[PDB]
């Protein structure tokens, strides 16, 4: 048993059949020793008295609101909660899985630069009860600062009465160092909690292997056709120094690779000129094409 | 000084080479302000991680069960980080998992020496 | 070994001698 938050408490349990509990002792936070009763959840049968209450948390009716009383007098609070451990594997319920890029990827997260802010987001089908706590850091053994924002509901899809809930999150490396070498990973762990069941995720990864920059602005076309265009504005300065490379495609395919913001193609009718971006000198993600009527 | 054309061009064959311990730090200078003020600086925390990985290139590392078959990129890094060094100052069972943590280790050392150079290839010179 | 391509992928664990 540990302490997640004050009098919020985690009993870790093998999810084995027929297995043995941990033995749990709540002890009553007051000044007062006699008279003690301890009550679960919203039922009045005392199971026991006493300024601690002994416990075998098998399953989750041992879970829950714990309070301990002194006739009428409310006391304190205690509240358990379980983290499942099935097969060997903590219990991944709360979050869906993504399938995307690996199989078991319940957190995905993304930078458009490298200025040390990232968005991650996740999956999941639970409506109520639901909370999730997103912390964050660089490296395990001195964690440098990473500030994080709540996590906010970012979409959703209605099929019937079958409903998927996307949350996403943003964070920000408080002392980040855009051109350096990140030597350490950062890790994003976020805490889910349903009802009574606590869980909790993490994902580990440097900035530099989820850069996906925003697609090239200002896609123009000049006939003599020159294709222009000029890096995001999002992505990190001086460009001198961060460089994008470029993939122009034509298709009504042709595909010319350039480091130059220019290139010159052919446009034939009902055709459309796109072009994407990628770290010129780390094979991050593509961007997004940004597209334009061949006309 | 350093000929920053040439220095760009054993880079990126250095960048190819790879996709298929030191580090650049902040306090080395190989940001872009930091290349303007002290370049030698720089090049000198670059040139020594290329010396390290030279090493590491040629080791127990490198041999032993798997082999290194000699069709393999990898087999020609040690070239290719000699030539940018001169450019600059003229493991029992699982060897795999050290093998690979130092290719991925050299893919990002080598990303921050190509913006060093293709920086002060277009302010430094 | 080779079991390392679901680990490090087919493109890396292709240099190796298997
Ligand atoms: C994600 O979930 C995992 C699964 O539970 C969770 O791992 C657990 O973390 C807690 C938090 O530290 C560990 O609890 C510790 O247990 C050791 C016994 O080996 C204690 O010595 C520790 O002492 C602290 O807490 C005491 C009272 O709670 C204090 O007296 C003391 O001064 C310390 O403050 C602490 O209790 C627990 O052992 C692990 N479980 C496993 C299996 O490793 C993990 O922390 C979760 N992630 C996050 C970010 O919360």
């Amino acid at each position: 048993i540990w302490e997640l938050k004050k009098d919020v408490y985690v009993v870790e349990l093998d999810w084995y059949p027929d297995a043995p509990g941990e033995m749990v002792v709540l002890t009553c936070d007051t000044p007062e020793e006699d008279g003690i009763t301890w009550t679960l959840d919203q039922s009045s049968e005392v199971l026991g008295s006493g300024k601690t209450l002994t416990i075998q948390v098998k399953e989750f009716g041992d879970a829950g609101q714990y309070t301990c009383h002194k006739g009428g007098e409310v006391l304190s609070h205690s509240l358990l909660l379980l983290h499942k451990k099935e097969d060997g594997i903590w219990s991944t319920d709360i979050l869906k899985d993504q399938k995307e890029p690996k199989n078991k990827t319940f957190l995905r997260c993304e930078a458009k630069n490298y200025s040390g802010r990232f968005t991650c987001w996740w999956l999941t089908t639970i409506s109520t009860d639901l909370t999730f706590s997103v912390k964050s850091s660089r490296g395990s053994s001195d964690p440098q600062g990473v500030t994080c924002g709540a996590a906010t509901l970012s979409a959703e899809r209605v099929r019937g009465d079958n409903k998927e809930y996307e949350y996403s999150v943003e964070c920000q490396e408080d002392s980040a160092c855009p051109a350096a070498e990140e030597s350490l990973p950062i890790e994003v762990m976020v805490d889910a909690v349903h009802k009574l069941k606590y869980e909790n995720y993490t994902s580990s990864f440097f900035i530099r292997d989820i850069i996906k920059p925003d697609p090239p602005k200002n896609l123009q076309l000049k006939p003599l056709v020159e294709v222009s265009w000029e890096y995001p504005d999002t992505w990190s300065t001086p460009h001198s120094y961060f460089s994008l490379t470029f993939c122009v495609q034509v298709q009504g395919k042709d595909r010319v690779f350039t480091d130059k913001t220019s290139a010159t193609v052919i446009c034939r009718k009902n055709a459309s000129i796109s072009v994407r971006a990628q770290d010129r000198y780390y094979s991050s993600s593509w961007s997004e094409w940004a597209s334009v009527p061949c006309s | 000084s350093p000929a920053w054309t040439q220095c760009q061009q054993l880079s990126q064959k250095l960048c190819t080479l790879a996709w298929s311990v030191p580090h650049i730090q902040c306090g080395d200078g190989c940001d872009p302000q930091g290349l303007r003020d002290n370049s030698q600086f720089c090049l000198q925390r670059i040139h020594q991680g290329l010396i390290f990985y030279e090493k590491l290139l040629g080791s127990d590392i490198f041999t032993g069960e798997p082999s290194l078959l000699p069709d393999s990129p990898v087999g020609q890094l040690h070239a290719s980080l000699l030539g940018l060094s001169q450019l600059l100052q003229p493991q029992p069972w699982q060897r795999l998992l050290l093998r690979f943590k130092i290719l991925r280790s050299l893919q990002a050392f080598v990303a921050v020496a190509a913006r060093v150079f293709a920086h002060g290839a277009a302010t430094l010179s | 070994r080779e079991r390392c391509v679901r680990n490090y992928g087919h493109e890396f664990c292709q240099n190796w001698y298997w």
